[PDB]
């Protein structure tokens, strides 16, 4: 009976992969970039101070 | 003991998990995995400095923090086809409702002294009818008493016996005939698709578990 | 026997008043939501009383649930 | 108060990244007087 | 990684833990009503 | 045609898509839409000719789709870049004015640009 | 000078980068985290003001 | 049902409390902070 | 004897259907004080008191049904 | 003996009707939080605490008239 | 056992009753969709997931009627 | 037996009330096209994708219930 | 006999379902009415719209009526 269920589970699982799974891949990945590029600008900004 | 024993160790050993084996020992440029625990706390600091923002909301920021998570993961835990009531046995989840409407009572009491009994007069109003709104204001505060609880354990015991009960329809139409294993996977569908929309309610019933009680939170610290 | 029947078919018939509220607390609710997208500003003073509309409104059903636990219990 | 000197009153704080004009400055500052009058008999000529 | 930063909240979440104990005795006693018929 | 235009100077004077800011709410055409008359109020503005589109903050003013597909748009003095930090700084200036200050209506006024450039 | 900017280019993560690296390197960072427990907050206006932040709702 | 009725009620509440009580703990000093952390590491990049 | 019983607890469940409408009815008033006074902002003072009045006519069908109610069950 | 239970199953049936308003209830407040956003999309980062709290408020009545149907069933 | 198992079926029937609200319920929610849609030309992509939330919540309802008719039915 | 007969064409009819419900909403989706369409004719090509799927999901929770009338039916 | 009895009863419940799709046809034409009165335009679009929602109300009527034949006949 309940290997019906866990049939439903298995494609559940599989739409997730399928669908969600790359998008929060990209997600993640982009929150990322944002981040390092702040991070990396910081270091720019106090080295322009220096030559100043 | 028992069971419930072992998957409440389970939830723990999750939990462990996120703080430990998703960060890269904490660089700062971030990790992919760590990055959804940023957004979690963002969420909640910006939702519980919205509810329950003051003087202090910081104070009572761990609480809803472990308030989310714990039923964040329990919604997952307990939608995995071969696992055990735990939120699903109703009395623990509606008895920490209890003890959470409890301990906001007492908080009141305790910081707001009798005068904490001024949070069920609800507003300046006609006299002959400001007695009234006492009363039916109590009532439905000790209705708050039940309905967080009620809400949670509704919607997830429900959504495992929904496909329960229909995983045992297609069961029989699967164990007569091929005819009818056409047509067997038509309503096989149905649960797919319902269990998609029980995953999606049990993130959407852990905001509200936690939006509800920093409402209420709202209401205990900041009288009226 | 007939008398235990009674009560439990009782109670049920008596829940159906909540089906009032159920709606009645969402069209308080709405209004607020509308009130507010219309104004902006109004939602501190409507706020309040909007509360106060909600609480009337589950105050009915309220009525309608304690009728069943006076059957049902009592 | 009239909805086109609501639009106006409106208009005149929208003059203030940054790009200012004489046109917009001229249009938002005016030394014109009103003379309000009766009968023949004029009172002031307050400022506009 | 992993540090311990005191959190002195839990003089703050002292109603709260009081509502914990009272239930936990009063579980015992519903327990034992209702493991009897 | 659109027709976009201030009195001394004179914009678009139907365009693909214009997205306005109503006492109606907000208030979308697209391509040919049923003739309304509405007033603009104190806005954020968007029109898109193609998909190319152009951000404008606007005084208010009054908003006619025609029965021709002409849409009408009259408003006083506009940019939204123009409008732009400057505006910070009187913002704090129409805050003291508001306490101090017809000149209720002005602070009004003052409180809804302070808005109008929370919005940007 | 000459040292510093030297120092800048000799010595800076921002690959390997780690909050570890920063509590070495000014243990301002634990004050600042310890205080802030104290002080009953978890807002920083600066994680927001010019690093990324998004809530959820 | 059945699984609604055991007559370890108060077995699982007494497992039920204790998790509760450590993932508090756990969270509150350990685990929120190094989010914190985060917080104040990029506070001191904004500042260089 | 069981059946006269009966038909009071069956009868009182019947009885408080009628409790329904006046929940509708509460928050039919209070949607539009909301949107009265949303639309004014200075509406309120005039329209707070009429909307009182407004709540507790509307209330009153239902205090009419909990009483039949009740002169089943206790009376 | 069969009509003590047949009533309790009987009475469950009839309690879950109670329901029905409550899932009409939930359709209304999201109608206002979506003709709200679109008629002013600068309200929606204010409004959508109040939204939330209000659906949640507006599904706890089904929930209560639910709670009597198990409350029949389990006794 | 004939009369618990025909109480069982007509509960059921009665049970089913309450999936009518949610369902007007959708239809509700989609009618906000539809008129905020074209109110704006452009609200889609902040409401379109205000409309899926708002939809499941609704539907939520309604499958627990459904439940409890099933509750009868098969069990 | 007989009464578990008469309980099947009875529960049906009990069941197909809450179709009621279906036909009213399936009306609100197309209502709320309609006006849309009104208010801007160049909505349409968009919004009638949103129409189909409104009317899909609304149908869903009638189809849920005209199930159990067939279930006690043919069954 | 009841279970004859039945059958007339059952249809008879099943006859309560056509008067949501009485209500239903008739809005679909009312939204046809304000559109067309608003716009004076719309219409040549809308007018095959109107049709399609009257008959997707009627048919859920339909479905009504055809299990209360199905419960009267048998």
């Amino acid at each position: 009976d309940e290997s019906i269920l866990l049939l439903t589970f298995l494609g559940f699982t599989g739409l997730v992969a399928k669908y969600l799974a790359p998008a929060y891949k990209d997600f993640a990945d982009a929150r990322m970039k944002k981040v390092s590029d702040v991070l990396n600008a910081s270091r720019n900004k106090h080295v322009e101070a220096v030559k100043d | 003991l028992t069971t419930f024993s072992l998957y409440t160790i389970i939830v723990l050993l999750v939990i462990t998990s996120l703080y430990t084996l998703t960060n890269n020992n904490n660089k700062i440029i971030g990790s992919r995995w760590l990055i959804s625990q940023e957004a979690i706390y963002d969420t909640i600091m910006n939702m519980t400095k919205g509810q329950i923002g003051g003087k202090n909301w910081g104070l009572y920021f761990p609480m809803i923090f472990t308030l989310f998570m714990f039923i964040f993961i329990a919604n997952l835990i307990s939608m995995i086809p071969y696992s055990f009531a735990l939120s699903a046995h109703l009395v623990f989840i509606i008895s920490l409702s209890i003890v959470i409407w409890l301990g906001n009572t007492i908080l009141g009491l305790y910081k707001h002294g009798w005068v904490f009994f001024s949070l069920f007069v609800p507003a300046g109003t006609p006299l002959p009818l400001v007695p009234l709104l006492v009363i039916i204001e109590t009532l439905s505060y000790f209705a708050r008493a039940i309905s967080l609880g009620l809400r949670l354990g509704s919607n997830i015991l429900a959504g495992h016996l929904l496909m329960v009960i229909l995983a045992g329809l297609t069961f029989n139409f699967m164990l007569i005939n091929l005819f009818t294993l056409v047509f067997g996977f038509v309503p096989l569908a149905m649960i797919l698709a319902i269990m998609m929309l029980e995953f999606a309610i049990g993130i959407i019933q852990g905001y509200v578990w936690a939006i509800l009680t920093a409402s209420y939170l709202k209401d205990a610290v900041y009288l009226h | 026997q007939l008398v235990l029947a009674a009560k439990y078919i009782g109670a049920g018939i008596s829940t159906i008043g909540l089906l009032g509220a159920g709606i009645g607390i969402a069209i308080v609710f709405a209004a607020l939501i509308n009130g507010v997208s219309r104004n902006p500003s109004i939602k501190d003073t409507v706020f309040p009383m909007a509360i106060l509309g909600f609480a009337l409104s589950e105050a009915t059903g309220l009525f309608c649930l304690m009728v069943s636990f006076l059957l049902l219990f009592g | 108060i009239s909805y086109a000197a609501y639009l106006n009153v409106a208009a005149q704080a929208i003059r203030s990244t940054e790009l200012q004009t004489a046109s917009v400055l001229n249009r938002s500052q005016t030394d014109a007087f009103y003379t309000q009058y009766k009968n023949a008999s004029e009172p002031t000529p307050i400022t506009k | 990684m992993l540090k311990r930063f005191p959190t002195p909240i839990l003089k703050v979440y002292w109603p709260f833990f009081v509502a914990g104990a009272a239930v936990y005795y009063g579980m015992s006693k519903a327990a034992d009503l209702s493991s009897n018929t | 045609k659109l027709q976009f235009a201030l009195p001394h100077e004179t914009l678009y004077s139907e365009v693909t898509q214009v997205n306005l800011p109503a006492k109606s709410g907000r208030i979308g055409v697209l391509a040919n839409h049923v003739p309304t008359v509405e007033q603009l109020l104190p806005g954020v503005v968007e029109v898109m000719e193609g998909s190319n589109s152009k951000k404008f903050f606007i005084s208010g003013g009054f908003a006619t789709v025609q029965p021709d597909s002409q849409l009408c748009v009259t408003a006083i003095e506009a940019p939204l870049e123009s409008f732009s930090e400057n505006i910070k700084n009187l913002l704090a200036e129409a805050k003291k004015n508001v306490s101090s200050s017809r000149e209720a209506a002005e602070a009004a006024i003052q409180v809804e640009v302070l808005e109008n450039l929370q919005s940007v | 000078l000459q040292s510093t900017l030297d120092n800048i280019q000799s010595a800076r993560p921002f690959d390997e980068l780690t909050v570890d690296d920063l509590t070495k390197i000014k243990p301002e960072i634990d004050a600042k985290v310890e205080e802030m427990v104290k002080k009953g907050k978890w807002d920083v206006p600066g994680y927001k003001d010019r690093f990324g932040n998004l809530n959820v709702m | 049902m059945p699984q609604l009725v055991p007559f370890y009620f108060m077995n699982q509440l007494t497992y039920g409390f204790l998790l509760m009580i450590t993932l508090l703990i756990l969270f509150s000093q350990f685990f929120l902070p190094m989010i914190l952390r985060l917080y104040v590491s990029r506070l001191f990049i904004s500042k260089l």
